[PDB]
């Protein structure tokens, strides 16, 4: 029981090998008596098979009535397949045949034989194999041939039973036939059950197989994609019918099953009579298992693609401690209305998807090529093929307006006859944008001769120039990309140093220094001389040799006041007491920094 | 010539609507609009076999209350929410300027209104470089469906999403300040679509740039972009739509091939159709059209939205080629030339000479079509002009 979603399975999962009558029979045996079943079964392989998985060959008889399918869904019609073709189809299995019978016992006579179930069942297991199967034996064990059961039936416990139930699939139905009880098959042979394990090799059943929907099968036919959706639709439909949810409940937790257009009930044990009505003193209980209703009506498509259903646990509601009804109160899927058309009921079918630009194949027809337009233009009017005699008019890009004639004329030729035609014109858009700067004025598009003013935020400024002017149809002219504001030395450290482990510590004189500060002049206590020296490389040297190297007169060194007196200015180095340092190595004890 | 119509129920269900749930209210009164701007623009009030005229009031009413009924969502400082108590959603905001922009047009809106709802996403919604953000409280809605995004990608259709509903009812609030907007905005989607994300969002991108400049460079290296995306069955084409993927995103699953292509390729046939390239157009409503039978339905109200408004803008882009011309051409100052009357069923009148020196005046009153005016003047020169000869010759 996984009806169930998606539906495709596995057939060892059933365990029902039962024929129209080879459950009806033992349902209407079980009406009979208090009634219990032993059920002996041998399977007898004799190939595997995989159905290839694409490109199937269907046969004449059904790809005809899979025709005769109209296009607009017809629950009717659409069903008719499924009575006569079937729902699935085996991917994969076996062939071969089952040694397969169902022994019914009157629950009075076990009770009267004693066995526990499994001496029961071995008995029918042992006693086989010493009546039909025809092997040279195990030992018999006079506990299933003299008990109180089997004393009355010439020691068998076989012959103990009301009757039994064929389900056997496979070989010859000769033999086959001959396997159930029958008082003419009673004397019959062992010789008959080899016979029949022959037959199954030359006329096989298929057993243990997996199955997939009939309907992926359908695939290449005129209206495929219409026929094979329209019929999962038809699908779920056919399947509501079958379910045995719309049988009324049977009197004793009896659970009731469908066969056709009846529900014959099936019995608990300890339970018989026409609708398990009847029980003998054995019977001692009412308690009661709750199962479902059938289904609701599907609730009208909404608000969202939402739609609803519902059951309630009612055909058999719980009572006195019975099993609470398990699964869905409710249900929604998505679902959809049909808005756009009238005219067809249409056909597509399984067709071939593909990008667009890989396929450029068929010049037979002689219109000329897409065309190629000029620089800083496009073509109005866009196809692939173009008749002879056919135009298609250029016009320009934003800020450029069309200079003359306008259109190329298809040629037999195949040829384009190509015009007069330019894309001047003067009206500057705005520039490649980096996320960084802000360009004023901000407008969609500028005149020739507005200029535009980059800023940035106040750390910073202006990689490349900060004022572009719009003239012959360029600027003066934008960096795209070469372009942002990143500010020098990217806790603020000193002038000595630079930022390196979020620790304020010194930048090295050698490795740093590199881009070009102003050539400074300084004055050096190991030297008592002078140098002209770049300042990043000053700085540095400050903080290994500072007391040694001093600040002294910015710009290249030079004679006059400047130069004698940045020499006094660090001869009267060593008595100040204050010595301030902003831009300079220094202020005076004396000076303050301005 | 394409029939683009509906069907007269579908109608039938979409002025009806469902009702109970306070969820997806909204999005119960949406279509309606819709239904109407396609019924009334393209005139189709004819459809119903009982009285148009009065049926026309009858949709007005249930358009009266709708209207107000969008209104439950707006808040304080007039934005839009699901619940006041709710949140405030920069999502909705943009959606329902949609909604009142194109029903704007025949049933007047408080204009107030439209403007302050306006200068609320803008003053508040837009960083320093045009692109747009959700306010929080995020939500997802059943009614958004595959807006939901990774990366920066969910800026970029919102960006585009919300850049819509601003086109859309911009004339109702013509602002200095929301133009301005605008223009920072566009310029986020040109600059930043290129190295293109999705097909849903290069479809809306495309879209929301499709309603503004048409010509600019970018914009048409995007378009191409799109155009060149496209899936088709036959060729040349007799199908055409576009497919929600990329390169990296393969599965052994129903799902990825899944409907948010109508919705994408929607966006796509709406881009177009604003281009008036009816060629490329074609074999898309044709498919959309062929679309419900392969698609089923739409799955959700936001695509159905758009798809409606495809088949409104082409059936009334239907209308606007038509050729039904009344060319004239005249002698600035000497008489009356001729001049012809050219239509669908006379087209390409004539060729006809010049006969005198006089400025020549083509031109026509109002009419609707396309024409073509090619004046060819034929010319002699003597060799020895600089304009053909470079050289001196004797023999
Ligand atoms: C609930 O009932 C309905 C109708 O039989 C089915 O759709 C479903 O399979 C379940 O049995
Ligand atoms: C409703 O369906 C569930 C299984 O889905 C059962 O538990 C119950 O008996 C009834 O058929």
């Amino acid at each position: 029981n996984q009806q169930g979603v998606p539906i495709f399975y596995s057939s060892k999962r059933s365990e029902n090998i039962n024929h129209n009558s080879a459950f009806k029979q033992a349902i209407q045996a079980s009406h009979k008596k208090d009634s219990s079943f032993i059920r002996i079964h041998k399977v007898m392989k004799v190939l595997n098979f995989t159905t290839k998985a694409k490109d199937l060959h269907l046969s004449d008889v059904f790809l005809k009535a899979l025709n005769h399918l109209p296009l607009e869904y017809n629950s009717a019609l659409y069903s008719r397949i499924f009575d006569d073709f079937g729902t699935h189809y085996f991917t994969s299995g076996s062939l071969g045949g089952v040694y397969d019978l169902l022994y019914q016992f009157s629950s009075e006579e076990l009770k009267n034989s004693g066995l526990t179930e499994e001496e029961a069942k071995h008995c029918v297991r042992i006693e086989t194999k010493k009546r039909v199967l025809f092997a040279k034996k195990t030992k018999v064990e006079h506990r299933c041939t003299t008990n109180k059961l089997s004393e009355k039936h010439e020691g068998s416990f076989i012959q103990g039973a009301e009757k039994s139930i064929s389900l056997i699939r496979g070989g010859r139905s000769e033999y086959g036939a001959a396997l159930a009880w029958e008082k003419g098959s009673s004397g019959l042979e062992e010789k008959t059950f080899s016979e029949w394990l022959e037959s199954v090799k030359e006329n096989p059943a298929v057993i243990d197989f997996e199955l997939a929907p009939i309907v992926d099968l359908v695939r290449n036919i005129p209206c495929a994609v219409t026929k094979r959706n329209n019929l999962r639709k038809a699908l779920q439909e056919y399947a509501a019918k079958f379910d045995p949810c719309q049988c009324a409940p049977c009197p004793n937790n009896g659970r009731p099953t469908l066969s056709g257009t009846e529900c014959l009930c099936v019995c608990q044990s300890g339970t018989y009579g026409e609708n398990c009505e009847k029980q003998s003193p054995d019977y001692k209980s009412n308690a009661v298992d709750g199962q479902w209703g059938c289904w609701s009506s599907w609730s009208t498509c909404d608000a969202t693609y939402k739609r609803s259903r519902t059951r309630e646990c009612n055909n058999p509601a719980p009572q006195r401690g019975g099993k609470r009804c398990e699964g869905e109160k409710r249900q929604e899927e998505d679902c959809t209305f049909s808005i756009m058309e009238n005219n067809g009921q249409p056909c597509i079918n399984d067709d071939e998807e593909m990008k667009e630009v890989d396929l450029p194949e068929i010049e037979a027809d002689s219109g000329c090529p897409q065309p190629v337009p000029p620089e800083n233009g496009f073509i109005r009017n866009e196809k692939q093929l173009y008749l002879v005699g056919e135009d298609v008019e250029i016009s320009c890009l934003t800020g450029f307006e069309t200079v003359g004639y306008q259109y190329f004329r298809c040629l037999p030729d195949g040829t384009w006859r190509q015009g007069d035609v330019e894309c001047q014109r003067t009206e500057c858009i705005k520039p490649v944008v980096q996320e960084v700067l802000t360009i004023t004025p901000f407008q969609r598009l500028y005149r020739i001769g507005e200029s535009i003013e980059l800023t940035c935020p106040k750390g910073f400024v202006v990689a490349g120039p900060s004022r572009y002017t719009c003239q012959g149809n360029s600027w003066t002219p934008p960096i795209s990309n070469s372009l942002t504001c990143e500010k020098d030395t990217l806790g603020h450290c000193q002038l000595g140093q630079k930022q390196s482990g979020s620790e304020c510590i010194c930048m090295s004189p050698e490795e740093d220094c590199s881009h070009h500060s102003e050539d400074l002049c300084v004055f050096d206590t190991d030297s008592n001389d002078y140098f002209t020296s770049p300042a990043c490389k000053f700085l540095a040297e400050k903080c290994l040799n500072n007391q040694q190297l001093h600040f002294l007169h910015i710009g290249s060194c030079q004679d006059g006041r400047q130069l004698e007196w940045g020499l006094e200015r660090t001869r009267l180095s060593s008595n100040s007491t204050k010595k301030e340092s902003c831009g300079y190595d220094t202020c005076y004890d004396w000076e303050k920094c301005s | 010539i394409l029939s683009a119509v509906l069907s007269q129920e579908g109608i039938n269900i979409l002025t009806h609507l469902p009702k109970g749930s306070a969820e997806a209210e909204l999005m119960s009164v949406v279509p309606v609009f819709y239904v109407f701007h396609y019924l009334e623009t393209g005139n189709h009030w004819n459809i119903f076999h009982s009285d148009p005229l009065i049926e026309k009031q009858k949709l007005k009413k249930k358009l009266k209350e709708g209207m107000l009924s969008i209104m439950s969502y707006r808040n304080a400082d007039y934005s839009y929410s699901v619940w006041k108590g709710g949140s405030a959603s920069t999502w909705l905001t943009a959606f329902a300027l949609r909604v009142l922009g194109q029903v704007n047009k025949y049933v007047e809106q408080n204009q107030n209104s439209i403007c302050n709802s306006l200068l609320w996403l803008v003053e508040n919604y837009q960083l320093d470089n045009g692109s747009f953000k959700e306010n929080s409280q995020y939500q997802p809605i059943k009614l958004q469906g595959t807006l939901p995004v990774e990366a920066r990608e969910n800026s970029l259709y919102l960006t585009a999403f919300t850049v819509i509903g601003i086109r859309k009812a911009f004339d109702i609030c013509p602002l200095v300040k929301i133009d301005t907007a605008l223009i920072k905005a566009d310029n986020f989607l040109l600059e930043n679509t290129l190295p293109a994300q999705s097909t849903f969002t290069l479809a809306i991108s495309a879209y929301a740039l499709s309603l503004g400049d048409k010509t600019h460079p970018q914009f048409r290296s995007i378009v191409s972009a799109l155009k060149r995306e496209a899936l088709v069955k036959g060729n040349p084409p007799i199908y055409r739509f576009w497919k929600d993927n990329l390169q990296h995103k393969d599965s052994s699953v129903p799902n990825t091939g899944t409907a948010r292509m109508v919705e994408t390729t929607a966006y796509a046939l709406l881009t177009s159709l604003n281009l008036k390239d009816i060629n490329y157009v074609n074999p898309v409503i044709k498919w959309l059209s062929e679309e419900q039978r392969y698609g089923g339905g739409f799955y959700s109200t936001q695509d159905t939205i758009n798809a409606i408004e495809g088949l409104t803008e082409y059936s009334l882009l239907v209308k606007q080629l038509r050729l039904s011309m009344d060319i004239d051409v005249s002698y600035k100052h000497k008489g009356a030339l001729h001049n012809y009357k050219m239509t669908d069923k006379n087209f390409l009148g004539r060729p006809v000479e010049v006969l005198l020196n006089d400025d020549l005046i083509v031109s026509t009153g109002f009419g609707s079509g396309l024409a073509t005016v090619h004046v060819t003047t034929v010319v002699h020169k003597t060799s020895t002009s600089e304009e053909v000869c470079s050289f001196y010759l004797k023999i």
